[PDB]
C-alpha cells in the first residue's frame, strides 16, 4: 500500500506527508481497523485476516534441498562410476551364469547410493528442527484486549501495539505515540552511530533492525515482514576438520598405490604363467577369455581402491552435532552458531558477571541500622523510636517509582513475585515484613505533589523527589548508595526521633561502624535522607550538588542478593579442569571480593590482585596515553577481580588477554556479557555467552550461545559437551583405521599368493557400508560423562591419533591379519570342506571363502563394541545401554549378515553352512573380545 | 539282400589326423529313397542324401565320438540295410563328484559318469594303508547299479567308523582303461556342542576379567 512510501521520513517530510494524508497518527491508526492504545481485539480471524492481505509473515525459505538433488549429487563419485562402468563392460563381455556378478554389482552401487543419500536427508533435517527451535525462541511484548502479552515474532502483524523498553531491538516498522527520553542508535541503516532521539512533534518513526538505547514508551506497526526498509537490503542481496580432510588425503594416496600395485602384480603373474611358462603364443580365438580375466583384475583393483579409500571422513564431526544439539538444549545451552560447539571444548579461561550469573537477582534484607542501633536481624516495630516508622514508610512509598507494583505471591506455596526494580522491590519487601502497607499511603498520594523528580542517573548516583505539602516548607526524600548521600547529610535523626549534630568527627566512627561489617559480610548500602527545604524565594533545584545538602538520615538499609547453590561446586569442577574463571562488575571492589572469597573465586590466604577498574586503566595507559600489551600481559594473568568497571574495560581485558604471547600456549576465552554496551566485547572472543531468562536482545543477537536458565552450571555444561565431540571423533577414526588396515592386506598377499582375493566385489562393497555409514551413525553419536571434565584442556598442534589407539590398532589388526591367514591356508583341514583356493573362473561358491568372509564380517561386529573406549578401560560394557542407536545398529548388521550368509547365495559369493560352522565364527568373535581385554594391560609409555 | 562293403574299424589315438568311415552299396536292386548314419541309434545332423556311397568325416577325433556307427539304407520298397563300424578308444571320466559330506544316519550316492566303446565294465575299491582294496558287500547297505555309460554307489544307514575315506571307479575296456576318486567324509551329530562350550568358557573367563576389574 502507500505505506511503504510513507517510511524513510530522515527529518521532518513524513510528518508532513501524514499531516497531509490523514492529519496525526490517531487517524492513521482509526483507518487501520485497528483498535488505538487502549488494546486490541485480537479476534483469530481478523488478525488472520490482516496478516494475510493487510501484511507479511516472516517467513524466509531459504528453500532446503529435496532427496532427489541429494540422490543425483551422492551418485556423482567418480570411483562408483568407474566400478560402473566396469561391470557394464564384464556384463556385456559374458556373450561374444556371468551376469550375476554385473547385476550385483549395480545392486550395490544403487543401494550404497541411496543409503548415503538418506543419512545425508536425515542430518540436514537434524540441523533445520534445531533452526525451527532458534526460531521459536524469540518472543516480543506487545499489548492485545488492555492485556501485556509476549508473543512470538513471526506473529506480530499491523497495528500491534509494541511496548518498547531499552536494549530492544525492533522487528517492524512503526509509529510512536507516547513514552519517555527514547534514544535510539540507527547505525545499522544509516551507518551513523549516535543516539538519535525520537518524539512525536521532530521523528515518530521507528525502524526494524534499530537498536533501542534508553528510554521507553509504545509503537505502531505499520511495516512488516519484505514490506520493511531492513528486508530490502536481504532481498536485494573449523580446527577439526583441516586435520581430518588431510588424513583423508593421505590414506586416499596411500590406498591408490596399493590398488595400482595389486592391479599390476595381477596382470604380470597372469601373463607370465599363461604365456612364458606354458608356451602359447597371442592367440586370437582365446582373446575374450583373456580380456575377461583382465576386467576381473580391474574389478579386483577398483573394489580394493573403493574400500581402502576413506569418504566422508570430515562430514564426521557434523553427524556428530546433528545428534548432540538437540539434546544440548535439556541443559539449558540452546546454541546458535554451530562453529561455537567445539570451540568451547578447548576454552581455557572464562570471565563472568556477577548479577544474574552467581546471584538469584532476588533482593533479600538481612542487617539494618535504625535508631543509631545495629541490627544483625530484622526488628520488631516495638523496640523502635518516635514517628520514625511513619515517616519513613511515607518517604519510601513517595519516593519509589509508583509503578512498580510487588504482584501477590500466588505461587502456589512459593516465593512471592517481583517486578520492577530489584533494589526498591526489597525495600518495599522489608516494609510489608515490618507490618505496613505502603499501598493506602501511595493512593492517597496524587503526582501533582512531587514537582521535582531527581532519577537516578550515573553522574548523580542517587534518586530523589520533593514535595511542597508542608506550609512555608518542602519536604525531600533521597536514596542513594549510602557513599554519595553521606557527604550530603549533616544532621542525625536517630537519637530520639530528633535531628542531632553530625560532623566529620564523627564520621569517621559512623563509617567504621556501618559500612565496613556489611560491605565484609557481602551487602550493598542503601541509604534514605530527607530535608526540610525552607520557601526561599526561588530555590535553585537545578543544582543538584549544592541545593541537596545539609540532609537527615532516616535509616541505613543493608540489602543482597543470595548465590546459588550450584555457582561452588561448578566453580571448583571449572578450576579441576584447568579453566580459570575470572570475575568482572560494575559494584565496589569491597562487596565483590566478599562475593568472590565465598564464590571460590580467589582463596582466602592467596596473593590475587583484586584491583579496580581505574588502577587498571592508569597501570595500563602509564605511557603518553596508550593501552600495550606488553603492560597487560603483567596485569592479566594474576587478575581475578575487577570492579566499577565499564564494559570498555571488559573489552580492553578480553582483548588483551586473547592475543596475549606471554604464555606457550594460545589463550581461548568465554565471556558472557550481556547489555546494550557488550556489543564489541561479547563479539571479540571466541564463544559469548548470554542470558535468556533477562537479557537484551542486542546481547542475543550477537551472542553464539544462550543459556535459558541464567545459571553458571549451564557454561559447565558446555565445556562437557565441546570435550565429548572430540572424543567421540576419535573413537569413531579409530575403528575404521583398523578395517582399512586388514582389507588392504587381506587383498594385497591374496592377489600374490594366488590368483583371487578371498572377498568378493559384493561383499566388500557391504565391508565397506558397514565400515563406514553405519560405524559413523554408531560410534559418533554417544552420550557424554561427567568424567570429560577430569582432563586438562587439548593444546592446538595436538596429533589426531593418539598413542593408545595406535596401540588398538596395531593390535588387533595382528590378530585378525594372523587368524584370516590361518584360515585361508590351512582351514581346510581343519573343516574337512574342501578348498576353494586357486577357483577356475566361474567357480561355484565354496564353504572356504564363506567361512573367511563371514567371520572377517563378525570379526568386525564384535570389536565394533571393543572400540567404544578410548583411554584404555577396561570395562567394554560400560555405559553401553544409553544410546540405543548403537545397539539398534550392531543388532540389525548382525540380523542382516546372518540373512545374507544363509540366503541368497550366488549373486554374493555364498554358500549356506550349517550349525557348526557358524557356532566356530562366532566363537571367533568372542575371541576378538577376549584378545581385545587382553592388549590392554601393554604398557603405552615403554 | 542288399551288399554293403564297409570301411576297416579304427582305433582313435590322441593323434590329430582325422578319421573317414566309408561305406558302399555294391549290389542293390531296388529303389534307393535314401541313404543316412546313425551313432548308438542316434540320426546323425545333415546326413541324409542320394549317397549311393557314402563317407563320414570326422574332422577332430575324440574318444567321445568313438561310437557303434551305422549307415542306414532306406528304399522305396525294400527293407533298410543298417551294416554296422565300430569305432573303439580308451574310456574317459567326464563327470563325478568331487566330495560327498553327509550326516550320519542318511542315505549317500556317488556316480562315475564316462565316455567310449566298448561300453566298459565298472569297479569300485576303497583306499585302504594306501593301495586299493575290493568292496565287501557285507551288511547289504551297498548298492551298486551299472549301465552303458553311468554307474553308481550308494549307501544306506551310514556309520562312523567304516565309511569314511576314498572310494575309486576304475572303468576298464578293451582298449585302456580309466579310474578317478571320490572322498567320502561323515559328519558327527554332537559337533555343535564343543564350539558351544567353547563361547560359553570364553564368556565365563571374560565376565570374571570384568567383575575382577570393577
Ligand atoms: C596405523 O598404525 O594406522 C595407519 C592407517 O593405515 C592405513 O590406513 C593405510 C591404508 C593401507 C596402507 C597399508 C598397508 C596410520 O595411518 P597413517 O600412518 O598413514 O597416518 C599418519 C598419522 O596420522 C600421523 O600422525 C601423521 O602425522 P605424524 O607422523 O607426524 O605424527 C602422518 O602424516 P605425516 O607423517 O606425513 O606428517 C599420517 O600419514
Ligand atoms: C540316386 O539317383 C539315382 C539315379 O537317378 C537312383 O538310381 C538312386 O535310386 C537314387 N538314390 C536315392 C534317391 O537315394
Ligand atoms: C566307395 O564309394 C566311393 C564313393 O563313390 C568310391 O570312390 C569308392 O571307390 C568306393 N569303393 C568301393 C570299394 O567300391
Ligand atoms: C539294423 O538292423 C539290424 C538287424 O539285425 C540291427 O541289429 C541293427 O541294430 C540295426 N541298426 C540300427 C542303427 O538300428
Ligand atoms: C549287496 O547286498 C545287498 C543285499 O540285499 C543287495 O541289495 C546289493 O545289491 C548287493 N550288491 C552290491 C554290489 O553291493
Ligand atoms: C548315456 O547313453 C544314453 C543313451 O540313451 C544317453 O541318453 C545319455 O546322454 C548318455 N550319457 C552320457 C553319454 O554321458
Ligand atoms: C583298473 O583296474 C585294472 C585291474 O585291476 C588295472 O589293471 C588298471 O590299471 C586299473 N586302472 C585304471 C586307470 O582304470
Amino acid at each position: 500500500e502507500e505505506l511503504r512510501s510513507l517510511m524513510e521520513l530522515r527529518g521532518t517530510e513524513a510528518v508532513v506527508k501524514i499531516k497531509e494524508t490523514y492529519g496525526d497518527t490517531e487517524a492513521i491508526c482509526r483507518r487501520l481497523k485497528t483498535s488505538p492504545v487502549e488494546g486490541l481485539p485480537g479476534t483469530a480471524p481478523d488478525l488472520e485476516k490482516r496478516k494475510q492481505i493487510f501484511g507479511q509473515n516472516f517467513i524466509p525459505p531459504k528453500k532446503p534441498k529435496t532427496f532427489l538433488q541429494l540422490v543425483w549429487e551422492a551418485l556423482q563419485d567418480v570411483t562408483l562410476i568407474i566400478l560402473e562402468i566396469a561391470a557394464i563392460i564384464s556384463l556385456g563381455l559374458s556373450f561374444y551364469a556371468g551376469w550375476i556378478e554385473g547385476a550385483a554389482i549395480l545392486l550395490s552401487v544403487i543401494c550404497v547410493v541411496l543409503v548415503t543419500a538418506f543419512n545425508d536427508w536425515s542430518k540436514e533435517k537434524q540441523f533445520r528442527g534445531l533452526q525451527s527451535r532458534i526460531e521459536q525462541e524469540q518472543k516480543f511484548t506487545v499489548v492485545r484486549a488492555g492485556q501485556v502479552v509476549q508473543i512470538p515474532v513471526a506473529e506480530i502483524v499491523v497495528g500491534d501495539i509494541a511496548q518498547i523498553k531499552y536494549g530492544d531491538l525492533l522487528p517492524a516498522d512503526g509509529l510512536f505515540i507516547q513514552g519517555n527520553d527514547l534514544k535510539i542508535d540507527e547505525s545499522s541503516l544509516t551507518g551513523e552511530s549516535d543516539q538519535v532521539r525520537k518524539s512525536v512533534d521532530k521523528d515518530p518513526m521507528l525502524l526494524s533492525g534499530t537498536h533501542v538505547m534508553e528510554g521507553s514508551g509504545r509503537m505502531v506497526v505499520t511495516a512488516v515482514g519484505v514490506n520493511s526498509q531492513t528486508g530490502i537490503i536481504f532481498t536485494l542481496l573449523s580446527v577439526l576438520q583441516g586435520k581430518l580432510t588431510k588424513l583423508a588425503v593421505q590414506i586416499g594416496k596411500a590406498g591408490l598405490v596399493m590398488s595400482a600395485i595389486t592391479v599390476i602384480i595381477l596382470v604380470l603373474y597372469f601373463t607370465v604363467d599363461t604365456f612364458v611358462v606354458n608356451k602359447k603364443p597371442w592367440l586370437t580365438e582365446c582373446t575374450p577369455v583373456y580380456v575377461q580375466y583382465f576386467v576381473k583384475f580391474f574389478i579386483i583393483g577398483v573394489t580394493v581402491l573403493v574400500v581402502a579409500v576413506p569418504e566422508g571422513l570430515p562430514l564426521a564431526v557434523t553427524i556428530s552435532l546433528a545428534y548432540s544439539v538437540k539434546k544440548m538444549m535439556k541443559d539449558n545451552n540452546l546454541v546458535r552458531h554451530l562453529d561455537a560447539c567445539e570451540t568451547m571444548g578447548n576454552a581455557t579461561a572464562i570471565c563472568s558477571d556477577k548479577t544474574g550469573t552467581l546471584t538469584t537477582n532476588r533482593m533479600t534484607v538481612v542487617q539494618a541500622y535504625v535508631g543509631d542501633v545495629h541490627y544483625k536481624e530484622i526488628p520488631d516495630p516495638s523496640s523502635i523510636n518516635a514517628k520514625t516508622l511513619e515517616l519513613l514508610v511515607n518517604a519510601i512509598a513517595i519516593n519509589s517509582a509508583y509503578t512498580t507494583k510487588i504482584l501477590p505471591p500466588e505461587k502456589e506455596g512459593a516465593l512471592p513475585r517481583q517486578v520492577g526494580n530489584k533494589t526498591e522491590c526489597g525495600l518495599l519487601g522489608f516494609v510489608l515484613d515490618l507490618r505496613q502497607d505502603y499501598e493506602p499511603v501511595r493512593s492517597q498520594m496524587p503526582e501533582e505533589k512531587l514537582y521535582k523528580v531527581y532519577t537516578f542517573n550515573s553522574v548523580r548516583k542517587s534518586m530523589s523527589t520533593v514535595i511542597k505539602m508542608p506550609d512555608e516548607s518542602f519536604r525531600m526524600y533521597s536514596k542513594g548508595a549510602s557513599e554519595i548521600v553521606l557527604k550530603k547529610c549533616c544532621k542525625i535523626l536517630s537519637g530520639a526521633g530528633e535531628a542531632r549534630v553530625f560532623r566529620p568527627r564523627d564520621r569517621d566512627e559512623m563509617v567504621k561502624k556501618v559500612i565496613e561489617p556489611m560491605a565484609c559480610d557481602g551487602l550493598r548500602t542503601i541509604c534514605v535522607a530527607y530535608r526540610d527545604f525552607p520557601s526561599s524565594p526561588e530555590p535553585d533545584w537545578d543544582n543538584e550538588n549544592d541545593i541537596l545538602n545539609e540532609l537527615t538520615c532516616i535509616c541505613v538499609v543493608g540489602i543482597e542478593d543470595p548465590v546459588r547453590p550450584e555457582v561452588p561446586e561448578a566453580i571448583r569442577k571449572c578450576q579441576r579442569a584447568g579453566i580459570t574463571v575470572r570475575m568482572v562488575t560494575g559494584d565496589n571492589i569491597n562487596t565483590a571480593r566478599a562475593i568472590a572469597i565465598k564464590c571460590g573465586i580467589i582463596h582466602p590466604g592467596e596473593d590475587f590482585l583484586c584491583l579496580e577498574g581505574k588502577e587498571f586503566n592508569r597501570r595500563i595507559r602509564n605511557e603518553k596515553g596508550e593501552i600495550e600489551q606488553e603492560r597487560i600481559d603483567k596485569i592479566w594473568p594474576k587478575l581475578r577481580v575487577l570492579a566499577r568497571s565499564s564494559p570498555t574495560d571488559k573489552h580492553t581485558l578480553v582483548k588483551g588477554i586473547i592475543d596475549s604471547t606471554h604464555t606457550e600456549q594460545r589463550q581461548v576465552v568465554a565471556v558472557t556479557g550481556d547489555g546494550t554496551n557488550d556489543g564489541p566485547a561479547l563479539k571479540k572472543a571466541d564463544v559469548g555467552f548470554a542470558m535468556g531468562i533477562a537479557g537484551t536482545d542486542v546481547a542475543k543477537e550477537a551472542s553464539d550461545i544462550i543459556l535459558t536458565d541464567d545459571n553458571f552450571s549451564s557454561i559447565v555444561k558446555a565445556v562437557m559437551w565441546g570435550r565429548n565431540v572430540y572424543d567421540s571423533i576419535s573413537k569413531f577414526l579409530q575403528f575404521q583405521l583398523t578395517v582399512n588396515v586388514v582389507a588392504v592386506i587381506v587383498a594385497f598377499t591374496g592377489a600374490c599368493i594366488t590368483q583371487d582375493s578371498p572377498l568378493k566385489a559384493v561383499q566388500m562393497l557391504w565391508v565397506n557400508l558397514i565400515m563406514d555409514t553405519f560405524a559413523s551413525l554408531a560410534l559418533a553419536t554417544e552420550p557424554p560423562t561427567e568424567t570429560l571434565l577430569l582432563r586438562k584442556p587439548y593444546g592446538r598442534n595436538k596429533p589426531l591419533i593418539s598413542r593408545t589407539m595406535m596401540k588398538n590398532i596395531l593390535g588387533h589388526a595382528v590378530y585378525q591379519l594372523t587368524l584370516i591367514f590361518t584360515l585361508l591356508f590351512v582351514g581346510e583341514k581343519m573343516f574337512q570342506i574342501d578348498s576353494g583356493r586357486n577357483a577356475p573362473l566361474h567357480s561355484p561358491p565354496s564353504e572356504h571363502y564363506t567361512i573367511i568372509f563371514n567371520t572377517f564380517v563378525m570379526m568386525q561386529l564384535f570389536n565394533e563394541i571393543n572400540a567404544r573406549k578410548i583411554h584404555g578401560e577396561r570395562n567394554v560394557f560400560d555405559g553401553i545401554f544409553r544410546n540405543p542407536i548403537f545397539c539398534t545398529i550392531v543388532l540389525g548388521t548382525f540380523a542382516i549378515q546372518i540373512v545374507i550368509v544363509q540366503f541368497g547365495g550366488k549373486p554374493f559369493s555364498c554358500s549356506p553352512l550349517q550349525l557348526d560352522q557358524w557356532m566356530w565364527c562366532i566363537f571367533i568373535g568372542l575371541g576378538e573380545l577376549v584378545w581385545g581385554q587382553v592388549i590392554a594391560t601393554i604398557p603405552t609409555s615403554r | 539282400k542288399p551288399r554293403i562293403v564297409t570301411s576297416e574299424e579304427v582305433i582313435i589315438r590322441e593323434s590329430l589326423l582325422p578319421v573317414t568311415l566309408q561305406c558302399n552299396l555294391t549290389s542293390s536292386s531296388h529303389t534307393l529313397m535314401y541313404s543316412y548314419w546313425t551313432r548308438n541309434g542316434v540320426e546323425l545332423t545333415a546326413t541324409r542324401k542320394n549317397a549311393s556311397n557314402m563317407e563320414y568325416r570326422i574332422n577332430k577325433p575324440r574318444a567321445e565320438d568313438s561310437g557303434e556307427y551305422h549307415c542306414v539304407y532306406h528304399f522305396v520298397s525294400a527293407p533298410k540295410a543298417n551294416a554296422t563300424i565300430e569305432v573303439k578308444a580308451a574310456p574317459d571320466i567326464t563327470g563325478h563328484k568331487r566330495s560327498e559330506n553327509k550326516n550320519e544316519g542318511q542315505d549317500a550316492m556317488m556316480y562315475c559318469k564316462s565316455v567310449g566303446y566298448p561300453h566298459p565294465e565298472w569297479i569300485w575299491r576303497k583306499k585302504e594303508n594306501g593301495v586299493f582294496e575290493e568292496i565287501s558287500n557285507s551288511s547289504g547297505r551297498f548298492f551298486i547299479t551299472n549301465k552303458e555309460n553311468y554307474t553308481e554307489l550308494s549307501i544306506v544307514n551310514l556309520q562312523i567308523t567304516e565309511d569314511p575315506g576314498e572310494y575309486e571307479c576304475n572303468a576298464t575296456n578293451s582298449i585302456g582303461s580309466a579310474s578317478v576318486s571320490t572322498v567320502l567324509r561323515v559328519r558327527s551329530h554332537l559337533a555343535p556342542l564343543w564350539p558351544f562350550l567353547g563361547i560359553l568358557a570364553e564368556i565365563i573367563i571374560l565376565v570374571v576379567i570384568i567383575v575382577v576389574y570393577e
